[PDB]
């Protein structure tokens, strides 16, 4: 296969205005969301329909517990934290666990933890540490250090668990995550300011979202400044991109796409 | 505290093509705090019919999320996504480029 | 840390009953199970958070409440035989979290019957050493019996010369039946405590033999001839020679 | 979903015993031991969730993940080591699945056995001082009750003896309480 | 046509362990050798077979034996394994042997570690870090660093991965670990690798780096009794994605 | 019985080496010479039993039996040829006996120095701060560190193939405070124009 | 000294009978054999005392591990040879080595082959070349020149090494080697003179006749140089008589540095 | 395939003299293959007691050995050694000749 990833976000807002739930949470297969909950609905719902139709309500009704749970638990740590740093007002703390199956086979597993939008406690499965950002941090990771069994745990969730729930999921979207929808790449040149021509390389239509896009002089690199779009969302399950340079003798755009290259040579 | 102002990009599905039915996307992108409003507009006036994702969540921290409506381009009309966040004095209305 | 009460209860088919747990260690999870001879433990149903519960492997006949953070209570709506069993309370820092072990109450013996008329508190009697014994180890037993009581709610110990004793001292870890042909047989108890010879010899040593049995309430009723079969403490003693 | 520990093991005092459990579940989050003595509650004594062996003082607690085989090892056994031993694994969604439980017997080191059946009087046999390897057998009908084999520890003379207790209503007397039994051939018989 | 194949590449021991190694080669050769490579000294034979069907003792034979299971196989036997056996271990075959001008053929070698006990085993910690700006605009090019840190024994295979794919090209990794604390006899290491693109490569946000260290350890076989986990074969890794602004 | 050669060996790039082999046996029935890339099998190279020279590409092989004495020389040096080359003598009993081996460090010719000190982006993942002291010239020796707490990898050349650029570099980091890209290669001889970009 | 040899010996028999084994190495120096290994025994076993009393028991423990590796390829190289001649049946492979150290000091230097007992290749140090005396030789030739280093090899094994062991054997055996037994010599009637001598070491030794002062030559009978078991050799020469007129014969014996000359009245 | 026939001489170790010990030699040489058969005759009887050397190689590429036992000349005991090889249709016998 190609490269997967399964994880789940946590959000929690304290004192939250009008609107913005106290708790949310939030997984996702490869860019698809799967699953979410919040502190309005307290119920744990499914965000793609090959989840909902493979997964009993059994399931469901467990992991809406669990997460009322977490809530709790992140509801209460925030206002520690807060404690630690002095801190009144809105606040916000975030949490991402999860894991990558690569196209090799090998895997990686990663838990963090951010304070405000920024990065706090992060999680080294392979040490069974957490690395702190800062004193306030550094208090919080004396206390997960001292229980061996719980880094233990982690570990073996991120390394076992994690993956095994990811190729489950894997196989019940299958014909979502594992399709392939090759990209429409076009050139277009213009003259812009006076003796400025842009040439831009522009591909739409694709998925999964992951392409490579570059411009080449006379079959070698360029050295010039290029230009590149983001990979956006357009709305029917595909994406789409662009790279663009100026132009100064030979130039083509190089595409690659879930194992096909493609060459557009500029006339 | 450090707050991000969100980045807003506004672009259509499918090549442009006037008279031709399209649909209309605003991605607002890289964001905290998670509190946004996003409206779609016609020749500056709300649209009614405005589909959009759930509040998403990036490795950075920042959160994310699309706005679209089904549209069919014209010369005359003029359509924009109108944005408000707490790092913006005012919302920020931002025209579509007519996919130039 | 976790305090489950009532120890036990005799309850008659179709009664209420409301088990108590609390616990004071901040812990955020609580559970209720039931366990039953020849299988492992069942949960009832358990309380992830304060503000929320639901069911576990066997909910039918029970409900639950979490009071708030401390307390977990389990009721018993209309009471069956099939739920007579030892309850268990638990709870645990967190649930969900891998490693996180789970602390238990003491164990709430419950036993529900049709009626409470086969209901009888021990006869319990202390047999003295005999001579045989002490002339060839040098060493006295002394036995103690509990006899014909129902249900099996029984706990036996041993008292010398007004304190209790643990050494030389070994109790039936079950009852036998003493109709075992019969549902509702009634139950005996033994257990022996060995002394030195030169220690039963002295007539200034008492000995003691107590059996608290747990029966019937002040609440329930009583209509029959005999003795109200109460929770109470019945005793046999023999005298050092 | 299962989980298999043997219902009861029965070792000698001072030796080793080593109680198995396998479980066969979806996702594996961890596996317990707790000890739970007679009439008590169960209270924690290890967790593995990765391959290896944890000691904690006379016990100790293996795991192989590959296999889903724990092993609990108790050395030097004494007599308090008599309790259940109950197994716990943590499946897929955290959910615990019990064993249930295997009931571990010790049987003393009788130095000097000294088989005897004793009549008490206050009407009741007491046979004691039997090696560790003799067994009683139950009574043959009612009215008549034996029970079972039960270790005594005499703590200021360092000394523990096996009995079984024997009484009737019915006739019955110490001569044949526990004929029913494969009773040592030099038990006295006063 | 594999020529000379012997296994395993790396192998941790406790002292009086048993190990075997095995050794192939589809040469159609009637002679084959087993070595021994240590620092400061040239390679001493430990046992050689002539001919199919017989053996016989080298310069350092004790601790091992061979055998010589037909034409193509020749496997040496450690019974005990002791520290001094922490060596290279070397296959060799020639097509006859005592003929003067004919060369040997060599295995890939087989690096044994043997350890009193397994308490100091650990697999490196790996961690990737991100071109200097500042290099960058100095000279249109990008270096990347990984380091492998806190790793014992010396069992290590760095690998960069471009896009999903190894490259070679553009990577320096140490020839040589560094001991973190030369003075101990049982130090843990350190490896450092570095990886150099252009700047224009490095500045596509869709190339992805990644540094991949295979660590060669215990196995389920092997006792362990300590806190941590249980240091086990295993690939440790780290990324980074290319930046555009 | 006895056979010899350097430790180590340290030449230019493009330059030409001569790698020495003495032996002292009882009887001689040929000189052998192999090569072996670190971490890697030895590979035959050439035999010599008579007097004289012997050519095989850039590599010849001399050998004179009254000295007991060979050497390999090679010739136009590329950095491939780092490696270990080891000698061997065949006895009298067909026996080999080998020498220790010589260690063949190769100098890059560096075209165009820009000997420079960068500090690296911090890891999200790591407590290290990384400091890359690279584009030196070949004369330039990385010494050890002498902080315990800092860690100083040697020299190591790279190769940008498609551009045919060779560069040096030695890496340093720690997760002192105190420690710093400008003072992390103190110990070392490094040029007076290395280039130390300001900090911040 | 006198002049000394060393040569091995390999013998390879492709069918033997039953017990017969197919492979023999014998070693001699002068014509003293030294050594022996066959396919039966398997081990290189000294056959001289004064072999066995100098080489300790790693040297016999080294060269029988060689031997048994010799053995396996004189058996693959019979194989070959018979399937390119095409022969069914039993057929023989034979080797020779060895050296000379000769009483001026010079020395020489063999190596050849042989297939049923005839030359098949013949080895050329000087010109570092094979001589082979048919087709199927000319194959193996063909192969065996392909390979420049080993008749390299074999040219420095033949120089330097076999005369440098064959100095170290000398020394090892020179009570046998190196002593002199001279002939007793006679001559008789039987109508033919004999002349007959016994007794001597080494073996080689020069008979002849002599008629009136000149040395006839197709006149002559010789007679072999025996063994005649205990260590020495025993020979003997003829001449017939000539009736009609009588003539002065006289025998000639050269042994070791010594002549003798016995006048028959 | 040219197969040699053995050469068969037949000798005492010293010049014999009647009632003196000595010893009887056959030495048999030249041969190719080197499979023979050899006996030592006494009066046309197999003498038992025979020893040989162990197969021996020429430089010719034939074969050579030395059979002998000892014995006493008497005047009228009469002494032989039959040979027998691949290239001889029956034994051939050659006698001691004094
Ligand atoms: C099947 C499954 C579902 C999970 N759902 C969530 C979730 O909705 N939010 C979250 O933040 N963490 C989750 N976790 C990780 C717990 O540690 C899950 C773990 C598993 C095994
Ligand atoms: C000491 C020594 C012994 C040898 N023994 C034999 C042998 O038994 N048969 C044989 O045929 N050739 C031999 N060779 C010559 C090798 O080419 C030897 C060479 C040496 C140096
Ligand atoms: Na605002
Ligand atoms: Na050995």
């Amino acid at each position: 296969m190609r490269t997967h990833s399964l994880r789940y976000f946590r959000l929690g807002v304290s004192d939250p205005i009008h609107g913005v739930p106290e708790f949310i949470s939030v997984g996702y297969v490869d860019s698809h969301p799967i699953t979410t909950y919040d502190s309005v609905t307290r119920q744990k719902e499914p965000r793609a329909p090959w989840m909902a139709e493979n997964l009993a309500p059994d399931h469901w009704e467990r992991y809406t517990q669990l997460l009322r749970g977490w809530q709790q638990m992140f509801k209460v740590e925030l206002k520690r934290l807060q404690r630690h740093y002095n801190h009144s007002g809105s606040h916000t703390y975030q949490r991402m666990i999860g894991c990558e199956l690569l196209e090799d086979g090998s895997t990686t597993g990663f838990l963090q933890y951010a304070y405000d939008g920024q990065d706090f406690l992060i999680f080294n499965k392979d040490t069974l540490s957490w690395l702190a950002v800062d004193n306030v941090a550094h208090t919080i990771k004396q206390a997960w250090e001292a229980n061996q069994h719980e880094l233990l745990y982690q570990k073996n969730w991120l390394e076992e668990e994690c993956i095994a729930w990811l190729k489950r999921f894997l196989e019940y979207g299958k014909d979502t995550l594992q399709r392939t929808e090759p990209p429409l790449v076009r050139v277009n040149r213009k003259e812009t300011f006076p003796g400025v021509t842009a040439l831009f390389c522009k591909a739409h239509g694709f998925y999964p979202p992951e392409i490579y896009m570059t411009w080449m002089k006379n079959g070698e690199e360029i050295v010039q400044e290029i230009d590149y779009g983001d990979i956006l969302p357009s709305g029917d399950g595909t994406y789409q991109a662009w790279a663009s340079i100026e132009l100064d003798n030979l130039y083509s755009c190089h595409v690659e796409h879930s194992g096909v290259h493609m060459v557009l040579q500029v006339p | 505290m450090i707050q991000r102002t969100p980045k807003i990009q506004v672009y259509s599905r499918h090549p442009a093509e006037n008279g031709k039915s399209n649909f209309l996307n605003c991605y607002v992108s890289g964001f905290h705090p998670s509190d946004i409003e996003v409206d779609l507009l016609k020749n500056g006036e709300r649209i009614e019919k405005v589909e959009h994702s759930d509040l998403s969540f990036s490795k950075d921290w920042s959160f994310y999320l699309l706005y679209y409506t089904e549209f069919t381009p014209t010369e005359k009309d003029e359509y924009a996504c109108r944005v408000n966040h707490v790092t913006l004095s005012q919302p920020k209305i931002v025209k579509w480029d007519r996919d130039m | 840390g976790v305090t489950q009460t009532p120890k036990f209860q005799v309850l008659k088919t179709g009664q209420s009953m409301t088990l108590q747990c609390a616990q004071d260690m901040n812990h955020n999870s609580m559970y209720w199970y039931r366990q039953d001879p020849g299988m492992g433990l069942r949960l009832i149903y358990y309380s992830a958070s304060e503000g929320t519960t639901d069911k576990g492997e066997v909910p039918n006949g029970y409900n639950v409440s979490r009071l708030n953070k401390r307390e977990f209570s389990l009721r018993l709506e209309s009471a069956a035989p099939s739920q007579t069993s030892v309850y268990f309370c638990a709870s645990s820092v967190w649930t969900g979290e891998g490693s996180g072990e789970l602390f238990f109450g003491e164990g709430s013996r419950l036993t529900v019957l049709e009626d409470l008329k086969n209901v009888f508190p021990p006869e319990v009697a202390v047999f003295e050493p005999s001579e045989a014994e002490i002339s060839h180890t040098q060493k006295a037993t002394l036995v103690c019996l509990a006899t014909g009581f129902y249900p099996d709610h029984v706990e036996l110990s041993w008292w010398v010369n007004g304190k209790e004793v643990h050494s030389g001292v070994c109790t039936d870890p079950q009852p036998l039946k003493e109709q075992p042909a019969l549902n509702d047989s009634r139950y005996a108890l033994s257990s022996r405590l060995r002394v030195s010879a030169t220690f039963w010899q002295n007539p200034r040593n008492h000995f003691r033999c107590q059996v608290q049995f747990y029966g019937l309430s002040e609440n329930d009723e009583w209509t029959q001839d005999r003795a109200k079969p109460v929770t109470q403490i019945v005793s046999a003693e023999a005298w050092g020679r | 979903q299962n989980i298999d520990q043997p219902t009861e093991m029965t070792a000698t005092e001072g030796a080793i015993v080593q109680i198995n459990c396998t479980y066969q579940t979806s996702g594996f989050n961890g596996l317990f031991w707790y000890q739970q003595h007679a009439g008590e509650a169960p209270t924690f004594l290890s967790y593995n969730v990765l391959d290896g062996l944890e000691e904690k003082g006379r016990f100790s607690s293996f795991l192989s993940r590959s296999k889903g085989y724990s092993y609990l090892l108790l050395k030097e056994l004494q007599m308090k080591d008599s309790a259940s031993y109950l197994c716990a694994v943590k499946d897929s969604n955290y959910q615990l699945i019990w064993g249930a439980g295997t009931k571990l017997i010790i049987k003393p080191d009788i130095q000097n056995p000294d088989p005897a059946v004793y009549q008490l009087r206050d009407s009741v046999c007491l046979f004691t001082d039997f090696d560790s390897q003799t067994n009683v057998s139950q009574s043959k009908d009612s009215d008549v009750y034996i029970t079972d084999k039960c270790v005594l520890d005499m703590r200021s003379m360092d000394f523990k003896s096996n009995s079984a207790v024997a009484w009737s209503n019915k006739d019955f007397a110490c001569a044949n309480a526990f004929n029913n039994s494969i009773i040592p051939e030099d038990t006295f018989f006063p």
